[PDB]
DNA sequence: CAGGATGTATATATCTGACACGTGCCTGGAGACTAGGGAGTAATCCCCTTGGCGGTTAAAACGCGGGGGACAGCGCGTACGTGCGTTTAAGCGGTGCTAGAGCTGTCTACGACCAATTGAGCGGCCTCGGCACCGGGATTCTCCA
DNA sequence: TGGAGAATCCCGGTGCCGAGGCCGCTCAATTGGTCGTAGACAGCTCTAGCACCGCTTAAACGCACGTACGCGCTGTCCCCCGCGTTTTAACCGCCAAGGGGATTACTCCCTAGTCTCCAGGCACGTGTCAGATATATACATCCTG
């Protein structure tokens, strides 16, 4: 009975439907968009946690707190450039020093 | 005497965040002008913005559309 | 009566990673960050629809407006992704 | 006695790794409020909307700053002279 | 046959007001068209999501006077809402 | 008897309000909203025109070319600030020499 | 295989340079221009290209060229007609 | 021959002058090539291929700003190739 | 390299307030049923994109030669970095209130829906003056002697 | 220093086409009418945001000084500017062909809206354990050697 049991997702159809209705994105719009945006959301929030729950297997924590968020988007190259206009609250920076500043003959 | 707040150690906190090794003393006065500006053009907006609202409480949520508006929407409180 | 999406995304990390928590600070990242590409793909394909003059929003058009706003690999499975997840929706 | 410059790379690794808020508080409580009340008379401020100023200020400064960083790089220096803030501001866009 | 909107007589007879011995080309009444229309859209943008997040299905003056002066930068945006006014006040004196 | 007329002003306001309904913007529209948008655009119009007509004495052409219009916004900082993110096409860029650049 | 990246020419970069006000100019800077063309005519044709895709055309027009544009920040006056 | 003074003439009567600098088929063939890696047999209006070329310039005489101002920073006037990975890495791509 | 002197990474003891789960009411999700209009489909026609060809001539391409900027190195003067003591007030914990945001509920004016009436607005076509073009002469100015 | 030639500005006419403005036509603006519901208004509730007050405690603030780092001088070298020659292909304008955009026309489904009911998501509440902290240990740096 549930729209999402039929569409075999867990962002639910009926709340995302109602939203971009609410939303006046449109006056008319269709039944089969809402399955399909609540996917395309399921899909980044795979992205982001599969590489999220990578950087927090390897600072050896079982509790994901924003600094392994902020790994998880500025390590991989691709969704900073989706997101890189977005900062993010207690996320920190990223382990970065030029070589040229390094001193040698030691 | 209250514009000073921004103090010269927390400014080579800042600094030292940077990654450089030597800091030059006309920076800190520099960064209170650089800086000043940025936080005087977010109220500028998000002010307006709260007096919008018949509202006379500046909140956590109304001032996350000011630096939307800006363009560097951020995360964490909302929004 | 303040509502959320504190409930769906974990039962995504619980698919994936079934022995991980996560703080209510990153919940806030993870939920803010849904609710900016809730509007984004949203606000995308709400003006594309009035730019060929179409008023009904299609399954078809908010597909566009994924292949805009993300870069190239991301872009190319997103789409497949959801094809897959549609074509058994409409069969049943 | 440390050879000077040496504890600054000491002290970036610990900056790296650390996500803690950078600069203090409540002094900068009365700064955005004293901007504030000059601008309109009688504007409160709930406490999470000034820690929402903090990271959003903190969050222009180092990026400004790691960006005069690799600028300061390209003049075969170390030390940054504020020339570099201007141009910085230059390229951006932000100033002119 | 066909019907495109335009604003070219608008700007003409605008330009004809303020200085009425100037002429204008085409491409630089297209680049006038094009801006008026980004404008619009921008002001009209920034209204409709000021008045959804206050939770108001409708967008009155003061609507449009916040974005106005979210949009505008300072002393441009104090002579616009002061004629802007002037003219909302004008209209409501008159029926 | 247009709204226009009552109005005072010169843009229409049956146009403006016509897109404010068909727009999306909301939808629901109050009564001087599209006045008020109408009388915000008198005013961005002819700030350039009076802009485009210095520089049109000061090459002394009776014509608007579209190099006019690009000095009409570029020479002043209060229009460059709000027209930073858009180019104006066959306009070029206003003439500027560095000093440094410059011999002797 | 041809000549296409390279059909710009070695004056061309030259006369945009003197409209950007350098002085002097390298050898060297040239074959890089051209990667920055195209990267940057690689992200804006890509955005015009699902435009027209979705418009049910085979035929690239002179308006969803602007808000590919649009898009990018980098916005367009006289043809969004 | 004349040592700097054709120098400072051509940078004059450029920052003056309205008159287009990319080459018009070399762009228009151009412009075929790339497309063509996307989407085959693609037609082009007259309007939007010329919308494409003051894009490009109009990007790069403003790009071409941004290096001079690197080139004063390092106390020369010759652009080097780094001044572009310079002001593209400032700016934000 | 090289021993010593410390700043950073490790390790378990612990502890506490956030985190994950449980209740249930309740308000939005869902099922059902009708209406009518947005769009699917299709047929036509006409802009309008593409292709091509050849004369013209502005401009690209290459080579050569010199003179001026890039840069490596140097030298010097000085501007912060590390350290240590000194002074400040950052920040924590607690009480308190009081100004104002949220909730609640009734109302009414204003804007949405509709028919008709028509004049603002527009496509098209005619007309001529501004403006770019061809050509000739005055006016600088920077390199040569 | 003068001089001579290379480029810039301007002046006179002109022929061209792009603005300008009128002319007949039409479709969206407007006027008049209604109805309900979104916003406005006002009164009550209770939460949060100022707000003084001491305490101790990291952190800011001032001083000192050495050193390596920032800035000016300078010589070299080659690379880039700058011309002349040759070469390249771009530009206009002429004509052919059809391809697919844009318009008009027809029907039908499928989503908007009402009605009605049901459960899953959210406020409150809980108890527990993960990482913050803490103080002793290794270890992996760098400094004068």
């Amino acid at each position: 009975k549930t729209r999402s049991s039929r569409a075999g997702l867990q962002f639910p159809v009926g709340r995302v439907h109602r939203l971009l209705r609410k939303g006046n994105y449109a006056e008319r719009v269709g039944a089969g968009a809402p399955v399909y945006l609540a996917a395309v959301l399921e899909y980044l929030t795979a992205e982001i946690l599969e590489l999220a729950g990578n950087a927090a297997r390897d600072n050896k924590k079982t509790r994901i707190i924003p600094r392994h968020l902020q790994l998880a988007v500025r390590n991989d190259e691709e969704l900073n450039k989706l997101l890189g206009r977005v900062t993010i609250a207690q996320g920190g920076v990223l382990p970065n020093i030029q070589s040229v500043l390094l001193p040698k003959k030691t | 005497d209250n514009i000073q707040g921004i103090t010269k150690p927390a400014i080579r906190r800042l600094a030292r965040r940077g990654g450089v090794k030597r800091i030059s003393g006309l920076i800190y006065e520099e960064t209170r002008g650089v800086l000043k500006v940025f936080l005087e053009n977010v109220i500028r907006d998000a002010v307006t913005y709260t007096e919008h609202a018949k509202r006379k409480t500046v909140t956590a949520m109304d001032v996350v559309y000011a630096l939307k508006r800006q363009g560097r929407t951020l995360y964490g409180f909302g929004g | 009566r303040k509502e959320s999406y504190a409930i769906y995304v974990y039962k995504v990390l619980k698919q994936v990673h079934p022995d991980t928590g996560i703080s209510s600070k990153a919940m806030s990242i993870m939920n803010s960050f849904v609710n900016d590409v809730f509007e984004r793909i949203a606000g995308e394909a709400s003006r594309l629809a009035h730019y060929n003059k179409r008023s009904t929003i299609t399954s078809r058009e908010i597909q566009t407006a994924v292949r805009l706003l993300l870069p190239g690999e991301l872009a190319k499975h997103a789409v497949s992704e959801g094809t897959k997840a549609v074509t058994k929706y409409t069969s049943a | 006695r440390y050879r000077p410059g040496t504890v600054a790379l000491r002290e970036i690794r610990r900056y790296q790794k650390s996500t803690e808020l950078l600069i203090r508080k409540l002094p900068f409580q009365r700064l955005v409020r004293e901007i504030a009340q000059d601008f309109k008379t009688d504007l409160r401020f709930q406490s999470s909307a000034v820690m929402a100023l903090q990271e959003a200020s903190e969050a222009y400064l180092v990026a400004l700053f790691e960006d005069t960083n690799l600028a300061a790089i390209h003049a075969k220096r170390v030390t940054i002279m504020p020339k570099d803030i201007q141009l910085a501001r230059r390229i951006r866009g932000e100033r002119a």
